[PDB]
């Protein structure tokens, strides 16, 4: 995972100890990378005045590149067309002659009729 | 710090790592220009002609050799979610006689066994 850390390093190491989030964006945009202003300033406000000389000297690991988070890639939830109650099939041209059949499985029909 | 040269080149390197952007001479040079640092063209040139396929942490030891980088993959999951069941099926079969026969006698001790 990488963030905008080395971009902050580009700004600082450039010879300007003044975190301009705009200039972090500038370095990202200079070559053509989709950097986000909010995300960069947020990680910059997380890194604000932290171990710069340390992240420089012995911190060549998690710096700057594709912003950690993944940002949704190849993922979906099983939510297709909702099935019917159990009857009513999707016939091609279901519009000709109302037909009542519906016979497959039966297990207790409640056996009542006190509807009044 | 004083190693601004290799710093800038390394930060540029890992910034160009694996994005919409390409790890190329123009691009390291552009990032170094974007920040305004001073690195000898030997680093950006070598880096751009040496990397582009050298994962990431590689650049920590690119001067010596380097190494590979472990990766992982995500596997999808799911399952059947049943809903409702049973349907009224009023049928009727043609049967009259039940457990009976229009013929019966002793019906016992018949020689049909072995």
């Amino acid at each position: 995972a990488m963030r905008y850390v080395a971009s902050y390093l580009l700004a600082a190491l450039g010879g300007n100890s003044s975190p301009s989030a705009k200039d972090i964006k500038k370095i990202l945009d200079s070559v053509g990378i989709e950097a986000d202003d909010d995300r960069l300033n947020k990680v910059i406000s997380e890194l604000n005045g932290k171990n710069i000389e340390d992240v420089i000297a012995q911190g060549i690991g998690k710096l700057a590149s594709v912003p950690a988070g993944g940002a949704v890639a190849v993922s979906a939830a099983p939510g297709s067309a909702a099935p019917a109650a159990g009857s009513a099939p999707a016939a091609a041209e279901e519009k000709k002659d109302e037909k009542k059949e519906e016979s497959e499985e039966s297990d207790d029909d409640m056996g009542f009729g006190l509807f009044d | 710090m004083a190693s601004v040269s290799e710093l800038a080149c390394i930060y540029s390197a890992l910034i160009l790592h694996d994005d919409e952007v390409t790890v190329t001479e123009d691009k390291i040079n552009a990032l170094i220009k974007a920040a305004g640092v001073n690195v000898e063209p030997f680093w950006p040139g070598l880096f751009a002609k040496a990397l582009a396929n050298v994962n990431i942490g590689s650049l920590i030891c690119n001067v010596g050799a380097g190494g590979p980088a472990p990766a992982a993959g995500a596997a999808p999951a799911g399952g059947p979610a049943p809903s409702t069941a049973a349907a009224p099926a009023e049928e009727k079969k043609v049967e009259a006689k039940k457990e009976e026969s229009e013929e019966s006698d002793d019906d016992m001790g018949f020689g049909l066994f072995d």
